[PDB]
Order: C-alpha cells, then sequence, then structure tokens
RNA sequence: AACGCAGCUAGCUGCGAGAAUUAAUGUGAAUUGCAGGACACAUUGAUCAUCGACACUU
RNA sequence: CAAGUCCUUCUGAUCGAGGCCCAGCCCGUGGACGGUGUGAGGCCGGU
RNA sequence: UUGAAAAGAACUUUGAAGAGAGAGUUCAAGAGGGCGCCGCCCGGAGGAUUCAACCCGGCGGCGGGUCCGGCCGUGUCGGCGGCCCGGCGGAUCUUUCCCGC
RNA sequence: GGGGACCGUCCCCCGACCGGCGACCGGCCGCCGCCGGGCGCAUUUCCACCGCGGCGG
C-alpha cells in the first residue's frame, strides 16, 4: 500500500498534484549492506602511495664483521665525515630503508557485485523516506511537510 | 569551488608563488581599496598602491582618522611607510613602521597619465556588467 | 514500523552519547533523555514529551498526531500548561491515563514535569 | 509488480519478513491463545538455616 | 670543465671583456644592507617580466 | 571584470563573539586557495 | 623556527674586557641575535489571576455496522480500452492480406 | 524481410463480489481529555512563613 505524496510549488504550499509514492521507497532497509557497499566503493577514488624503491640503499655500506666490539649491522664505508662507520640498509638504523616498504601495486580498489551496488541504493532511497532516520542523521526537518520532498519541475529552470 | 584545471589550489605552491613574485607581479598584490568617495566617483574598487597617494590607515594600533601620504612601497617587504606611521627607537631617531597595503585606504589617488587611463579602463568594465 | 527503525539507530545515530560508561540519547521529545526502546520520541506512531515554556513559566506538554506521520511539518501539537504545580500534574496525568496515550511514560511525564517546575522558581542561597 | 525498464534485468528485492512490527505480531489473539502463562515470581538464594539448632 | 665579471661581494645565483648584463616588446615608479645614481613617467620611462636582435674568454 | 573593513564588543593586533526592515546585512554562474598583527565569500590577489 | 613589527635594549654605574646592576622595547625578554532533607497530614499567623460545576471557542485521542465520500487487498465482467485510441516480451502461428528471388 | 492473430505479462477504464478502513485520508455525529476566554470571589483553591510539630524515605 503506497500512499499518495503532493508536489509543492516554489512558494513552499502544495499544487494539488499527487504522484503515487514509488515502490523503490519500500525497499528493505539494509544498513549492513549499505556499509559494505561504501566501504567498498570509497576506496576506489584513492591515489596510490608509497616511498622510492631506492631509499637508504645508496651507500654501499659492509658489515665490519664480528672482531670489533660493535654490533654486525652494515656501516658505510668511507671516512672523514659524520656518515661514516654509521649503521645503514636496516629499518633499526636511522636514515635506512623501512621494513617492508610500501608498493605502488597494493590492491587499492575494490570490485562490487552490481545487484549489490544497486540493492543499497533502494536500501538508501528507502531509508530517507522515514523522519526519524532522517532526524537521526541530524538533518532538522521539523517544518518541513510531507518528508519525501518533491517540487515542480520549474526549479529545474532556475 | 575552482573549475580551472591549470589553475592550482595547493597550500604550498601558492605560497610559493606570493613569497617568490618578481617585482611586477607584486605591484599588483601591493593593492588597496579607494574609499568610497572613489570608488562612487571611479567606479573603481582596488588599485595597486603608488609612491604618493593619500593613505589611511583603518588597522593595528596605528588606525585612525587621520590622512597621511605614502613615502616609500618596499616591494621586497610587502609593506609601505605613510609620514606619520613611526615609533620611537631606542637610542632617539624614529623609524618607520610597515603596514599593508590591504589594511588601509586610498583617499586621494597620484592623479598621472597612466594612472588617469587606469581608472576609466576599469570603470568602463563595469559598464559591460 | 517502530521495531525495524529501533534496529537501525539502535547504535548509530547523531542524538547518540557514548561516554564515562553511560549512554544518553538527545532526541527532542525524550523523556529521561535515555538511548532505549520505549524512550524514544521518534520511533513510534505516537510520542509524549515536556518541555520548558519559551518563557520560564510553566511547560510545554507535546504529543505527536495520529495521521500526519511523513508530514513533521504538522505532526506534532503543542499545548502550554501554566496552572499550579498540582494542576499541572493532574492535567499531564489525565492526557496520557484518559486518552489511553502511552500509558508507560505516565509516571515518567510527570517526574519530568516536577524537575522542570523545579528550575523555574528562583533558588535559594 | 513490473520490471526496470532503465536496467533491462532488474526486479525489486523481496523482504525477509513482511510485517516488521514485533509489538503487533505479539500483542496479538492468535499468538497470545498458543503461550503458557509467564512466571514473573523471583525466587532467590534461601538461606540455609540450620535444623538441630532452630 | 676552468677562469673571470658587482661601488662596497666570500658562498649561492646570474652573466662572458658589451661579463649580477646590451638591444627590442609588454608593464608602468622603483632597487634597497648602505651610499650614490635615478625618476617631464609622451617632445616617451625606474623596476620587473618576456625574449624574436646583438654578443658570447680558455 | 561582485559583494561589510556597517554597528556593538574580545585582543597587543585581530579575520574572533553578537546584530543586521522585508524570513531573514550584500554578492553569489564567484562559499577553491593564498596573503593580510588569531580563525576572512564580501581588505587584497584571485575564484 | 626571535618577534606582529627590530620595536635587536638609549642612558647611568663596576670591570681592561668577557661579563654584570639599574633603566628601556614588547601582550610577553618567563622571546635578548643557533633567541617558540522532601512528599503527605495537624495547628497558627497571613496574602492571592485563584477551586469545583456550568457557557462559548479551539485542538487532540478513541469508537461508528460502512454513519458519507475517498479508498485498499482481492478474486470476477463485457474482451471494455492496444501496439496508426495507446505498452513489453514469446524457439506460438502465420502472408494461405505483404517491401527480397 | 512486412503486417496481423494467439499466448504470457503488466498499464488502463468500466462495472458487479467479498473482506477492511489497516499502521494511506478527510466530513459528520457520540464519549473522553486539554487549552483559552466568561461566570463562579470564598468552610473552595493556591502561594509563602512559623512550630525545639506527626507519619514514610
Amino acid at each position: 500500500a503506497r500512499p499518495l505524496i503532493s508536489v509543492y510549488s516554489e512558494k513552499g504550499e502544495s499544487s494539488g498534484k499527487n504522484v503515487t509514492l514509488p515502490a523503490v521507497f519500500k525497499a528493505p532497509i539494509r544498513p549492513d549492506i549499505v556499509n559494505f557497499v561504501h566501504t567498498n566503493l570509497r576506496k576506489n577514488n584513492r591515489q596510490p602511495y608509497a616511498v622510492s624503491e631506492l631509499a637508504g640503499h645508496q651507500t654501499s655500506a659492509e658489515s665490519w664483521g664480528t672482531g670489533r666490539a660493535v654490533a654486525r649491522i652494515p656501516r658505510v664505508r668511507g671516512g672523514g665525515t659524520h656518515r661514516s662507520g654509521q649503521g645503514a640498509f636496516g629499518n633499526m638504523c636511522r636514515g635506512g630503508r623501512m621494513f617492508a616498504p610500501t608498493k605502488t601495486w597494493r590492491r587499492w580498489h575494490r570490485r562490487v557485485n552490481t545487484t549489490q551496488k544497486r540493492y543499497a541504493i533502494c536500501s538508501a532511497l528507502a531509508a530517507s523516506a522515514l523522519p526519524a532516520l532522517v532526524m537521526s542523521k541530524g538533518h532538522r526537518i521539523e517544518e518541513v511537510p510531507e518528508l519525501p520532498l518533491v517540487v515542480e519541475d520549474k526549479v529545474e529552470g532556475y | 569551488m575552482k573549475f580551472n584545471p591549470f589553475v592550482t589550489s595547493d597550500r604550498s605552491k601558492n605560497r610559493k608563488r606570493h613569497f617568490n613574485a618578481p617585482s611586477h607581479i607584486r605591484r599588483k598584490i601591493m593593492s588597496s581599496p579607494l574609499s568610497k568617495e572613489l570608488r562612487q566617483k571611479y567606479n573603481v574598487r582596488s588599485m595597486p598602491i603608488r609612491k604618493d597617494d593619500e593613505v589611511q590607515v583603518v588597522r593595528g594600533h596605528y588606525k585612525g582618522q587621520q590622512i597621511g601620504k605614502v613615502v616609500q612601497v618596499y616591494r621586497k617587504k610587502y609593506v609601505i611607510y605613510i609620514e606619520r606611521v613611526q615609533r620611537e627607537k631606542a637610542n632617539g631617531t624614529t623609524v618607520h613602521v610597515g603596514i599593508h597595503p590591504s589594511k588601509v585606504v586610498i583617499t586621494r589617488l597620484k592623479l598621472d597619465k597612466d594612472r588617469k587611463k587606469i581608472l576609466e579602463r576599469k570603470a568602463k568594465s563595469r559598464q559591460v556588467g | 514500523s517502530a521495531h525495524l527503525q529501533w534496529m537501525v539507530v539502535r547504535n548509530c545515530s547523531s542524538f547518540l552519547i557514548k561516554r564515562n560508561k553511560q549512554t544518553y540519547s538527545t532526541e527532542p521529545n525524550n523523556l529521561k533523555a535515555r538511548n532505549s526502546f520505549r524512550y524514544n520520541g521518534l520511533i513510534h506512531r505516537k510520542t509524549v514529551g515536556v518541555e520548558p515554556a519559551a518563557d520560564g513559566k510553566g511547560v510545554v506538554v507535546v504529543i505527536k498526531r495520529r495521521s500526519g506521520q511523513r508530514k513533521p511539518a504538522t505532526s506534532y501539537v503543542r499545548t502550554t500548561i501554566n496552572k499550579n504545580a498540582r494542576a499541572t500534574l493532574s492535567s499531564i496525568r489525565h492526557m496520557i491515563r484518559k486518552n489511553k496515550y502511552r500509558p508507560d511514560l505516565r509516571m515518567a511525564a510527570i517526574r519530568r514535569a516536577s524537575a522542570i517546575l523545579r528550575s523555574q522558581k528562583p533558588v535559594m542561597v | 509488480r513490473k520490471a526496470a525498464s532503465l536496467k533491462s534485468n532488474y526486479n525489486l528485492p523481496m523482504h525477509k519478513m513482511i510485517n516488521t512490527d514485533l509489538s503487533r505480531i505479539l500483542k496479538s489473539p492468535e499468538i497470545q491463545r498458543a503461550l503458557r502463562a509467564p512466571r514473573k515470581k523471583i525466587h532467590r538464594r534461601v538461606l540455609k538455616k540450620n535444623p538441630l539448632k532452630n
């Protein structure tokens, strides 16, 4: 049983024209499906990020062996500067390579079944027809009439 | 919202061009609004500052009703100098205080050949609208 | 439907406050301002709410009209009460018990009214 | 009752629960007559007073 | 790659004995740390940008 | 090439806080951004 | 990575100076140049838009066989409206009426 | 390759049948409640204070 809602003129009052409620507004409301679709779809507009694959690797460092009373971490060859003798190539070393460097080919995007994607749209539209849910979103609709709000086509020409 | 794909809205990019700007560009940002009387008569809202214009301070500690003339347009520090905008140095001398052009009002313009042409060009663009 | 709507705003609502191991809900006409299916002023076909008047004299009793469920502009009719405190509770009690209009907030409505009247009289030092 | 005209294969999803009103269903004579009486009495732990002394 | 070029100038930067720039065009009153030099601003011009003319040491 | 540096008030300075006949200051095909003595659609460049 | 702005500490005094003590700038030097007892009852003395019940008006809630419309879920009626009164499909028939050999 | 018929489906009128006004709405009578204004101005009602007051928390 779909009621008969009225359309409103640009002055804010009903113009006498009525539209029967489309059946999509009585579709099941499934916030779990909407959340699942929204979570996966929102990943598709991201841009890839990654560190430089050369980062921390242009040093040519050696491990110094074990006969000297230091750690076996690779250390920069050379001398006469601060960088000489310092640890490198490790995630625990200052200026080293981070553990498991991020790669651009991480699976950024997700694909969702067309039926499930469209299902969420019907559930979202149906939930938009209940004033209690709209107030629960904080949309401050207490003085608007006919919560599913339809206005005349003259608005399209503004 | 900006729709031009070739104009950036990046914070660092916009700041870099503003801080590293040639003087002839810097003159354009060196712009000040005209008072209501010039604005009504010239039909122009804002004009680039010049060396000798009657200028009134409307913001800051030196805000007031008095009229002064620019004496120096220091484009490097994005400031200008008026006569009576001064403070007392420690030893005894007197130094000017840099005021940003956007915080003043032009009360009289350095009416000049290039200047006179500049107002009517901006003004005639108003009757277009 | 009230039950169907409740399962949606049960844990996700702009009126929900979760803090200090307590939960509160701040929709306009909610007695006790608590998160419960019973005390929710949005998802029921009929609701009862009392608020202080526009000025600091009396209470405003608002109940939900039966017909305009999808027309929030005319969904709620408000009445103001500015009689004696005892008269107020007697008047409010009749709106619920005699009309059989949700006879489960009757005790709650009187409690909120009595609290509101206390706030309108001056406080001694 | 009719399929979508601009998607070429879509018909609206169906409902797993036609009447989502528990209060309407539960407090109805068909269901009520089939229920047993509620046990609202609360039986708390009984302090075992000792015989041979009481 | 080297060496030179600023009134006061080491580096950076720019430049090439026309050497922190010449010419031309656009713009239109500054540069600036100091001083000096400027500046009818068309009886036509500081600065900046552009850059097609000229020049460009080993 | 649009429109507030309007009035009262916070401050060292404010772009801050209130008000703005007509259901509502002004522009909005412009409420991106940056600068400006906090935090600015309407001061400036822009958009 | 001072400070909004050098406004970067005049001047007096000790020290040969480095360094201090006063003073001064700034909102800030704690930013000084590698510086970010309450509900009911009793009694008394008081005051006051006042009580109930009636009258008018407005607004709600519940009920009405269907009081009346407007309807909703149906099966069911002329085949009633169809592809030039006016859909969508069919691996159903065909032109024994049509535009290709 | 056309156009028709048929079948299945919706979209429509037009009736008649049952069920229900449902949580899709109005008008009317009924009952109840509230509000505003009159009348009701006094053993009623209400407000505030006092008592080393009585009851329950």
